[PDB]
């Protein structure tokens, strides 16, 4: 899944 | 003839000022994945600035998969800035930077994935994929790759200076530095939750502090957030 | 779906924190070099590569001002890009932005030269040459050129928004905005000494606020200081 | 002469 850096 | 204090640098950013950069917990960061894909395919006939335009196009088209969270169907935009004064062909000739040395340059890949600070920074799942992708890519492009993992801010400052000061830069033709971590606008986090300002990183490699790299192309790639704003995107009219 | 901002290229006369240099008779170094390159090479070079040629001219120039801190000083220009294709102005079509409309786009040249005293901002001698340079250049490149001179920060903001919202953008293929004034890092002064943040300018033209320009290339050229540091330059080793 | 913006 996509998450923030 | 004399030089400005800083020149002949190109810096690719995973996201825009104020916004988050996106990372897939299994596939790694969107920006690194696109960078490696384009560079692997096109370094033989496209200069670096034009390849970064192709990377921009890949990022513009991607959208988030994170069902039930604020990142589902989110968007991101990468960018690059350039003080380059010639074409940068990596040559894996006349109007381009000289790029014939063996190795083509030194490369540093600095990745922070495990954080333990008074800031609430989460483990960067997929950062290991980014790290191995870039090490493979830069070796393939003919660079001598140095690596650093899970460094504090002070360790990053001191070891970036040591890298910039290596004698090998006198005879090589270019340099690459990749920094992958959590970040804010204009700075990246060490694993201690303290910040390293990017302006001090670039200064270490400038014409005053790094004379061995004067007039040689220096590439920087920064995989880090630049703010807390999630981009919900816009419907195309 | 689109990210909130994309397909822009922004040329800066100098680096963050530093002064941009202007000759009191010939005009600004950056605008002079920009028009010199664009006039010669717009027929066979895309805009990003043209800005690299500009960088090379600025890197080689040095200050003439005997008796002041600007004598033999240096400057370095840069550009930043969210472009996703080649930008040929066509005064190659398949991998470039579509750029065939007549006019090629609307252009705005906004020059602040005479200041009203509120802050210590000085008359920008030579700014008239810069202004004439860009108006003529952009007309010859096929743009419909709008002009504004000596505006306050509020007038700048209001009239930039009016320009962004013009219906003519629906039937053109590109856009140019040139801003020439005093400034600080990230913002430019109106004649009243009040600041307009550049992020607010770019936002007026983004995919959310300016749907007429979605997926069309938007060029910004910023002739303004970005800080107070004068670059003394460095000797070549 | 050259001056600053």
């Amino acid at each position: 899944v996509d998450v923030a850096d | 003839m004399r030089l400005p204090t800083r020149s002949d640098m190109i810096c690719g950013y995973a996201c825009l000022k104020g916004t988050a950069a996106m990372r897939n917990t299994k596939r790694g960061s969107w920006y690194i994945e696109a960078l490696a894909q384009v560079f692997s395919e096109r370094a033989c006939d496209m200069h670096v600035a034009d390849m970064l335009v192709k990377v921009n196009a890949l990022i513009k088209d991607r959208e988030g998969y994170a069902p039930g969270t604020e990142f589902h169907r989110c968007k991101e935009m990468s960018e690059y800035c350039s003080t380059l004064c010639r074409h940068l062909y990596l040559f894996p000739f006349q109007l381009a930077y000289r790029l014939q040395s063996r190795p083509r340059g030194l490369a540093l890949v600095l990745s922070n994935v495990h954080f333990t600070g008074e800031k609430e920074l989460e483990f960067r799942s997929g950062g290991d994929v980014d790290h191995s992708t870039l090490v493979t890519l830069f070796k393939l492009l003919g660079y001598d790759v140095h690596v650093l993992c899970d460094q504090t801010a002070q360790e990053m400052q001191e070891k970036l200076q040591n890298f910039a000061q290596l004698p090998a830069h006198r005879v090589t033709d270019s340099c690459i530095v990749a920094l992958l971590s959590h970040g804010v606008e204009g700075a990246i986090y060490g694993v201690d939750g303290k910040l390293l300002q990017l302006q001090e990183v670039f200064q270490l490699f400038d014409n005053a502090n790094c004379p061995s790299l004067q007039n040689k192309p220096k590439m920087f790639f920064i995989q880090a957030c630049r703010g807390d704003e999630t981009d919900r995107g816009v419907d195309q009219q």
